[PDB]
């Protein structure tokens, strides 16, 4: 599976927290929901008893 | 490579709300005198059968000799009309006021009417109107004719106004979803000639059968084996239970038979439709076609 | 006179999981082959290190185990509609006026 | 127009590139989708999917079955979908063995309801249901969803599979020991009438015959038993009009030479059933008889 | 009752949007005036006449 | 094994004359029932001829015959035939071996042949002591009264005299429908009249069970008020013998009229024949028409 990937690369910018000497990627999914009729998945809900 | 499809022209000229008038009825069943390749608008539609003693039954025959036909587009001059062929689907308006569901063996009768409507707006030409054909689903399509026969049987007795309590109660199926008002074939208490003889087409036979069968079973009961003829006789002399030349015979018994011919137009009907999927607030539904 | 002005028409913003950072979760990898396969599967061979044991105590095994990890599938459909006025207008073509 | 024009030879689609080809063409536009070849591009089948509730999901997921709207006073639902084997709990053609067995994989909180309905009213059941099709390839969701082929053979996409229906022992009969080459399909309801209840009687009857007038006259010597409750019916009860003997209707056609006996497996249950092969779809109108 | 049938053919402006509240419910509020909705291709903006 | 052909070769073996060759180059296009159904049938097979028997049933060649496959005309060349069977609901041309004058947009029956009189048979077109025989194409009109004649003549012959039969068949026998004459071969009495005599028996008593008492006497009231034609010339055929109903309940007369259109169904259909054909524009010459729902 490590074989099957390919070579190719291209640069894009990214903000990054580092936490515990270890980089941590930060992405909102704000653009790939806006204006679609489908919830978006991380906002949920808890029924707490 | 196209599809062939009848070619259509109406005469008298449209203004432009009166062409979008018409693109609003896309699909829609339109019977057609006669298979010609050309037609006048005036051949389409009931609108040139339309008749006032006449009854709903010559409505109800002469529409199984209609070519039934789509519209499969409408521009100006000129106006398509595909013809259905047998085995593939058709998208279909949902024209009739019953709501439509899977499955459904949809079967064209004409159209009808309980006084004004919300909506009675059509295509309006000089003197001229369209009439598009209700699609009911065929259960409700035998409740239909049912209700009318019955309904002109008591018309020869009006005067009782507890017979119109009857009367009141067939002149409204309720079938789900629907709150349907079926006109009264009878005005002025007069029948119509159709209608007059539609009861006549089926009170003449139940009264041969009352006589006709106590000969020929006397005669055929011994021979059967299966003995489900001799037990017919039996409700046949209870059947008395209330209170001749040979030529004559045979022009009775000709008249039984030919008399049911005339009956049939009102006994099976053909499915000219069977649904498959329905779009949504049931505007209108595709149906694979069937004759 | 009414006045109409310029016409606009909204241009959607276009994305790909690729580009996401969502795909540093992800290994994508294409196979023409997929719709043929049932299901995958990934074999683990483990053994565990042991350690010394004293004076009246009972000895470690050399112990192994071994799991097998499968995969699930999430295949996904969209539908879209095209006029059959579209298709007519789409091949054939009259005569060339404007 | 031309003299050339008609003499040309009639149009294949497959020589043609599809549409969506055709429109990329002209742009020299680059999609990440296919387009070489549109799947179902070659069905003379049609198709139209059919929500269920999942608990009668069962021996439905074999490919192959007969499948009824059963037609239902609420306004909701309308429509409960039916089992041809789900059917058979109620009839009396079915072994008691057979009833008692397949009955205890049907049970669930939606298709022990269906039972119910049957018994709300006396209106007969071949007014209360009509004929649909057969699934192929099932979606097997939460929300249980069908494939019912509307009209010609089952089978699985791109022709790799020629699916066979599936029918109970139980139903089906022979009229004759000479089948032909060829013989349609019926599914034929039969009532035979009696006092406290008028018992259902379903049968599958495939024969060579396929004139309506020839089908019911020999329909009758097999049947003459349930004719014979009929009337028996109306001359006990005076203000009681029991209606309708049976209904034969068309169902489809076989190859004949393809039928052989099989049998349904699930969980650990196996049911022997019939099985029709290449059972093109020819739904046929309920055509009553007395 | 605008014409929307020219707009469909008539050429237009490819101009970016941002709003509040998805398009399908500010227009489900009626925050425009004129408007109109349709799933799927429209058959009626190909009959010219 | 192959779904049944729709192409149908048939070969003589026999030796065909020159003027007989051509014989079928006007037979082109026509219907021409086979049973066996195979790929290349032999033409002993073809034809209505191998079911003719010395009984000479009509309502026997009737019955049997609606079990063969049709199949229409085509192509014919030397020493070789080819017969074609339509799918259902498509259209194609039919010629029309009888001499009826077909109407436009009328639904047309297989029947088998009814001697128009003279009998000149034509050219008739024999081989091998062997005569092909091709069923009649009718209008609806014709076709259901030539079954209910069959009927109506085996209801007389019971319970009277021999002679006094022979008085019903000779006006029965004769057809002068739509202009040209017809006359039915040997209607013979058959076990397949006894069948047909006894699901029409059958519909005849349980029809007058059905009929509701508003129904039956309503004819009879009719005339107390209104008078018209076909009130005098239908009210001779009964027998010679205001007022409130007994009773009117609507739920419990609609379902007597339900149950009796059934009855009717299984009555009506016994002169019912499988409708074949639904003609649209007839070719000016009458010698060929347009056909729809074939099969």
């Amino acid at each position: 599976l490590s074989q099957a990937g390919a070579h190719s690369l291209t640069p894009l910018s990214m903000d990054v927290i580092r936490l515990g000497e270890k980089t941590v990627i930060m992405e909102n999914l704000r653009r790939v929901y806006k204006n679609t009729d489908t919830k978006d998945p991380l906002e949920r809900n808890v029924d707490l008893t | 490579a196209m599809e062939a499809n009848i070619f259509c022209t109406f005469d008298h000229k449209l203004s432009i709300a009166d062409v979008g008038k018409l693109t609003k009825l896309v699909a829609a069943v339109v019977p057609i005198p006669q298979r010609l390749h050309l037609i006048k608008h005036y051949q389409l539609g009931l609108h040139q059968f339309v008749d006032h003693t006449r009854g709903y039954v010559r409505l109800r025959g002469l529409l199984r000799n209609m070519t039934l036909t789509l519209m499969r587009r409408v521009e100006g001059n000129q106006i398509l009309l595909h013809v259905p062929t047998h085995g593939l689907l058709y998208t279909v308006l949902n024209t009739g006021p019953v709501t439509w569901e899977k499955g459904d063996a949809l079967c064209v009768l004409p159209p009808l009417f309980h006084g004004p409507l919300a909506r009675e707006n059509l295509l309006t030409l000089g003197q001229w109107e369209l009439v598009l054909p209700w699609i009911v689903p065929m259960p409700l399509a035998l409740e239909i004719n049912q209700r009318l026969l019955i309904m002109g049987l008591f018309s020869l007795d009006r005067s009782y106004e507890e017979v119109k309590a009857a009367v009141q109660q067939l002149q409204t199926i309720t079938f789900r979803d629907a709150t349907f008002t079926i006109p009264d074939p009878v005005i002025d208490q007069h029948l119509l000639i159709d209608m007059k003889t539609a009861c006549l087409s089926m009170s003449m036979v139940a009264n041969l059968a009352s006589e006709l069968t106590m000969t020929y079973v006397r005669k055929l009961a011994l021979e059967d084996s299966s003995m489900l003829l001799v037990k017919c006789q039996e409700l046949l002399m209870r059947l008395d239970r209330e209170r001749v030349s040979p030529d004559d015979e045979i022009a009775r018994l000709s008249a039984l038979f030919v008399m049911l011919r005339q009956l049939d137009d009102l006994i099976r009907e053909q499915v000219v439709f069977t649904v498959c999927d329905v779009s949504p607030d049931n505007k209108s539904a595709t149906c694979i076609f069937k004759g | 006179f009414e006045a109409i002005f310029g016409t606009f028409c909204n241009r959607l913003e276009w994305v790909y999981f690729l580009t996401s950072g969502l795909a540093a979760a992800a290994h994508a990898i294409k196979f023409h082959d997929l719709n043929k396969l049932t299901t995958g599967k990934m074999l683990f061979h483990v053994q565990v290190p042991r350690v010394a044991s004293g004076a009246g105590l009972p000895t470690s095994r050399q112990t192994t185990i071994m799991v097998t990890k499968y995969s699930e599938k999430s295949p996904i459909t969209i539908p879209f509609e095209l006029s059959a006025a579209c298709l007519t207008y789409l091949r054939e073509t009259f005569e060339g006026t404007i | 127009m031309d003299a050339r024009a008609v003499a040309k030879r009639p149009r294949d689609p497959a020589d043609e590139d599809n549409e969506l080809v055709t429109a990329l063409k002209a742009k020299r536009e680059v999609n990440t989708i296919s387009v070489r070849y549109l799947y179902h591009a070659d069905h003379q089948a049609l198709t139209a999917r059919f929500f269920v509730p999942e608990g009668l999901v069962e021996f439905e997921a074999q490919p192959g079955a007969l499948l009824i709207r059963m037609e239902t006073g609420c306004d909701s639902p309308r429509h409960l979908y039916i089992s041809l084997y789900l059917l058979g709990i109620r009839a009396s053609n079915v072994s008691a063995s057979t009833r008692c067995l397949l009955e205890s994989v049907y049970t669930a909180s939606a298709a022990r309801a269906a039972l119910q309905w049957l018994d709300l009213g006396p209106h007969l059941l071949h007014r209360r249901l009509e004929t649909l099709g057969c699934v192929k390839t099932v979606s097997l969701g939460i929300t249980s969803l069908l494939t019912c082929v509307m009209r010609g053979y089952l089978y699985n996409t791109l022709k790799t599979e020629v699916f066979a229906l599936m029918i109970p022992k139980d139903m089906y009969l022979t009229w004759e020991e000479t089948r032909g080459r060829l013989q349609y399909v019926y599914l034929i309801i039969v009532y035979d009438y009696d006092g406290p209840e008028t018992r259902p009687g379903i049968y599958v009857l495939t024969s060579s015959i396929a004139h309506w007038q020839t089908l019911v006259d020999v329909a009758r010597g097999k049947f003459a038993r349930e004719r014979c409750s009929f009337v028996n019916r109306r001359i006990t009860r005076p203000r009681q009009i029991p209606l309708c003997t049976g209904v034969i209707q068309k169902l489809g056609w076989c190859l004949a030479d393809d039928i052989h006996t099989s049998f349904l497996v699930h969980k650990e249950l196996k049911l022997s059933v019939v099985r029709l092969d290449n059972f093109s779809v020819e739904l046929g109108d309920f055509r009553e008889f007395v | 009752m605008e014409n929307w049938s020219a707009l469909e053919l008539l050429p237009k402006v490819g101009i970016p949007t941002d709003f509040l509240t998805h398009v399908k419910t500010s227009a489900g509020e009626e925050m425009f005036e004129a408007l109109r909705i349709y799933y799927g291709d429209d058959p009626e903006r190909y009959n010219i006449h």
